[PDB]
RNA sequence: CCGAUAGUGAACCAGUACCGUGAGGGAAAGGUGAAAAGCACCCCGGAAGGGGAGUGAAAUAGAACCUGAAACCGUGUGCUUACAAGUAGUCAGAGCCCGUUAAUGGGUGAUGGCGUGCCUUUUGUAGAAUGAACCGGCGAGUUACGAUUUGAUGCAAGGUUAA
RNA sequence: AACUUGGGAGUCAGAACAUGGGUGAUAAGGUCCGUGUUCGAAAGGGAAACAGCCCAGACCACCAGCUAAGGUCCCAAAAUA
RNA sequence: CAAUGGUAGGAGAGCGUUCUAAGGGCGUUGAAGCAUGAUCGUAAGGACAUGUGGAGCGCUUAGAAGUGAGAAUGCCGGUGU
């Protein structure tokens, strides 16, 4: 028995150039380059899921870095001294930690600025 | 996804401060002052939106070099036109329009994104003690050697 | 409150309809007329033709005046197209496309 | 056992391999002759022996 | 490709007119072409071995006499075709929507009774089939095809 | 001498930014009221 | 008032009234959680935990126990014919501080 | 077994248009509705068209007439954009509109980070190696007989039929 | 782990680095061998970019933490130690 | 407690399309198609609601195949630049 291939040619092209909304001009209305594209953008994704672990890492870096010169002691030497004192709050903590309570920051800083 | 602060325009506040050069070596002040208008020392800072201060650079031709780059150290730039090419020293800078040479040190210390050209906009170099900036009341900033 | 007139299979190709079209768009029906049979273009007549279509209709099904009739929306769209060829050198046929036109204009009294 | 429950004999029947369908399946594009020479070709391959 | 009316010609040359190289205008890529590998005149029929058949056919009346479908009836004298009585003895011996009967051997008045009523097939003793014993839902066996199909099938 | 590329919808629509016509230069007529092109003779009336 | 707490394989700052999305746990609907790996009680009163501060643990109601929204992964070597499609949803726990203490 | 790119080349005035001096080669093209009830009259127009009214369950079923996708062409607009160097995405994110298959929501996106299509062929290709203008349909390991091996099922010193 | 028997294959165009040799000119991103490694068939970090070099093998999340090669004045995370 | 990069290639499990057998169902109180949507599963994919649409079509188990297209300067038809 023949069997023609209607009704799904259709849903599955489809559901990728649906995949493609709002792609530059002709990259969301034809699936010969909607496909590469979706590929592509599969690709990439997967790298900056991890790519973004590391950016935030040193956003909180540079904001810690940032807040450790307004007590005149820097990164390497806070952290060290976090280190001796037993502390294991990350960086991200410190980060708003620093941002938030300033006073808070202070006594830490100087309970490492003591740790020394 | 959490919970780390992203700063947007209705929470920044830029500050204006005046770096005398008297003394001070070009690209031991250039990146120093790179690094404040960058923002770099806000504990609030932002790498997509400008935050960072301004910045008045006052004396401009008090700089003193380090070697012998008066004579060396020769700036190169292109007209896009063939043989195009005609070149400058560093001391010809220093004694004629002295504000493009601290004002081109910098820059090259900052990206070339917009971002880049809209915190290089932030930066005022004169070439003598006076500045015409007292209406933005700025503070003198000394320099962590 | 709107009034329709439309004409199809317009023998003249609808990129060249268009740029008369996008004159009289939003005017009042008086000043679109003066336009129409004053601009030199050859899809003019035949435009202005649907106007009178549109106006009679609008007087004579709806009873409402034809002189705060502003030109809601005028377009015009492609058609039928009819395929034929033109002998070219060395043996070769190139194609030539007569292209047709689905005129449209609706003329409202700006209320509802 | 009724004709619309039926079962077939545990391991009995197997789904043949249909080749040179989609490259998830593993035979994609060369349908398993690997790229060129005779093996690669149809009614190609050696005489026996 | 050789049973498609014509396509004998190479419809243009190999070289020179910057199009795909083509043989005839009858190759399957063609609309209009021959089909490749499709359907081909065939039997399907297979056999199995004798005694496998007969284990099939004991095992298909015994699936229908561990359910309870077997209902064995003395006989069936019916001496003039009429469906209304047909179906009266199937109800009021309680058979499923779906019942075979079985005579001994041509019963023809039975046969030209059940062949109207739907859900009923009528068969001898020794045509009995798989196919139609596992359908069929319920039995009705004469006494005498039920001591023909035990010396048959065993 | 050949297009290398297609161009698209964006290009196309871009170039042609400034094809158009413009609205005919016309005044209305002083002895009619119907428009008229300016500098022409009314074809309406016939005057001046 | 204000206090941070180590949960799953991460770190959170909280302060009682917020909901807050964590790795999954093994307590139902509704039911009360409480954290005893704090490590910072900020805020008018400071307590800067070494490894923790002793004694002060953190409870919150548990509600709205999910799995993320679905994402995609895709990923392909070109010219190679070997590409792979997996969707993931991680399950995490929507919880409501309740209390802190110090 | 096929249901109009299939099944005959030909479902339809088909070995016909058409092509060639001729042998020959050879197409494309089915579908209103239940009933033709196939739109009386009026209005603009020379007419083609149209817009009402009426027929009909339906007239974006009006004769090119069932459904009516995509390429492609338009008309509106919510959000953006005129100092910028862009394989056009992703990831991070303000501002501005909207409100669902209510779920840690939809549309757009200032600005930052990362990032040279796909196939084939190769030692190696963003490759300036090859292939595709774009959409749609069609388009390639099947069948017959025989051999071998594995699983399965009879039953076994026996198993088994062919015409 | 290894071996034996049976069913199914693909492979017979290699490449660069390091090291022992021939050939060439103690020429070549040369050519022919031996011995690793890698690429081929390998993503990730470093080498500006850069199949073959250095470090290291990606089951799938996470706005957690520690390190290798390389680094710590700015571009650009870290010592103007 | 261990394993999970991968090309030629081997092995296994599966998702889908047409038809057939049986069982059980849905359909002018609106089927199949078509369009939209912020829905579900690990993937092939599966539903649901709302519009157009005006008659057929799902589900379970099992059988058969003209069964899955993005490339062949592929063929046919439309439409671009
Ligand atoms: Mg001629
Ligand atoms: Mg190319
Ligand atoms: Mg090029
Ligand atoms: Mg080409």
């Amino acid at each position: 028995p023949r069997v023609k291939g209607g009704t799904v040619t259709r849903a599955r092209r489809k559901k990728t150039i649906k995949l493609a909304k709002g792609y530059f001009g002709s990259k969301h209305t034809l699936y010969k380059v909607a496909k590469q594209q979706v590929m592509k953008s599969g690709q990439y994704a997967f790298r900056d899921r991890r790519q973004r672990k590391r950016d935030f890492r040193k956003l909180w870096i540079t904001r810690i870095n940032a807040a450790a010169r307004q007590h005149e002691m820097s990164y390497s030497r806070l952290m060290n001294g976090l280190k001796k004192a037993g502390i294991d709050i990350n960086r991200k903590m410190l980060s708003e930690i620093a941002i938030s309570d300033e006073k808070a920051f202070a006594q830490l800083v100087t309970k490492a600025k003591d740790a020394l | 996804m959490r919970q780390t602060f992203m700063a947007n325009e209705s929470n920044i506040e830029r500050k204006w401060y005046v770096i005398d050069a008297e003394g001070q070596t070009l690209g031991r002040l250039s990146s120093e002052v790179a690094s404040i208008l960058r923002g770099k020392n806000k504990v609030t800072y932002t790498p997509h939106v400008d935050t960072g201060d301004y910045v008045i650079v006052i004396n401009a031709s008090k700089i003193e070099f380090t070697g012998n780059k008066e004579t060396d150290k020769v700036y190169y730039r292109h007209s896009n036109h063939p043989g195009g090419i005609k070149s400058i020293t560093a001391g010809e800078l220093r004694r004629t329009n002295p504000e493009r040479l601290i004002e081109n040190s910098i820059k090259g210390m900052l990206p070339s994104t917009r971002l880049g050209e809209k915190q290089g906009k932030k930066l005022f170099v004169y070439g003598g003690a006076e500045h015409p900036h007292a209406a933005q009341q700025p503070e003198n900033y000394e320099l962590r050697g | 409150m709107e009034a329709k007139a439309v004409a199809r299979t317009i023998r003249i190709a609808p990129r060249k309809v268009r740029l008369v079209l996008d004159l009289i768009r939003g005017k009042n029906a008086a000043e679109a007329i003066a336009i129409l049979k004053l601009t030199n273009k050859a899809s003019s007549p035949v435009i202005e033709k649907v106007l009178m279509s549109a106006l009679a209709n609008a007087e004579h099904n709806y009873d409402m005046n034809t002189d705060e009739l502003v030109v809601k929306e005028a377009y015009a769209n492609e058609g039928p197209t009819l395929k034929r060829f033109r002998p070219r050198a060395q043996g070769r046929a190139s194609a030539i496309n007569k292209r047709t036109s689905h005129i449209t204009i609706v003329v409202s009294d700006g209320k509802e | 056992m009724k004709l619309h429950e039926l079962k077939p004999a545990e391991g009995s029947r197997k789904e043949r391999n249909r080749v040179g369908r989609g490259v998830a399946t593993g035979n994609g594009k060369t349908s398993g002759r690997g790229h060129k020479g005779q093996k690669a070709r149809s009614g190609g391959g050696v005489r026996p022996g | 490709r050789s049973a498609v009316s014509g396509g004998g010609r190479k419809p243009w040359k190999q070289k020179g007119t910057g199009r795909a190289r083509q043989g005839t205008i009858r190759a399957p890529q063609w609309r209009g072409g021959g089909i490749v590998f499709g359907p081909t005149p065939r039997s399907y029929a297979y056999k199995m071995p004798k005694k496998m058949r007969r284990l099939a056919l004991r095992s298909a009346l015994s699936f229908k006499a561990q359910e309870n479908g077997l209902t064995v009836v003395d006989a069936f004298n019916f001496e003039a075709p009429k469906t209304k009585e047909f179906k009266n003895v199937l109800s009021t011996l309680e058979q499923p929507k779906k019942v075979l009967v079985v005579t001994e051997n041509e019963d023809v008045n039975v046969e030209l009774s059940a062949r109207n009523i739907p859900g009923v097939q009528v068969t001898t003793a020794q045509g009995l089939n798989v196919l139609d014993i596992t359908n069929a839902d319920s039995l009705v066996i004469t006494e005498a095809a039920a001591k023909k199909v035990e010396e048959v099938l065993g | 001498a050949v297009p290398k590329r297609r161009t698209s919808k964006t290009r196309k629509n871009k170039r042609r930014t400034h094809f158009k016509i413009s609205v005919p230069g016309m005044t209305e007529c002083p002895n009619c009221g119907e428009y008229k092109l300016s500098h022409r003779v009314c074809k309406n009336c016939g005057s001046y | 008032m204000f206090a941070i707490i180590e949960t799953g394989g991460k770190q959170i700052k909280v302060e009682e009234g917020q909901e807050i999305f964590v790795e999954k746990l093994d307590v139902n609907e509704g039911d009360t959680f409480t954290f005893d790996k704090v490590l910072f009680v900020g805020g008018d009163s400071v307590k800067v935990g070494a490894p923790t501060v002793e004694g002060a643990t953190v409870t919150a109601t548990v509600n709205k126990q999910g799995r993320g929204k679905k994402i995609t992964v895709f990923t392909y070597k070109r010219r190679k014919n070997s590409k792979r499609k997996k969707g993931h949803r991680q399950p995490y726990t929507k919880l409501t501080i309740d209390k802190i203490n110090a």
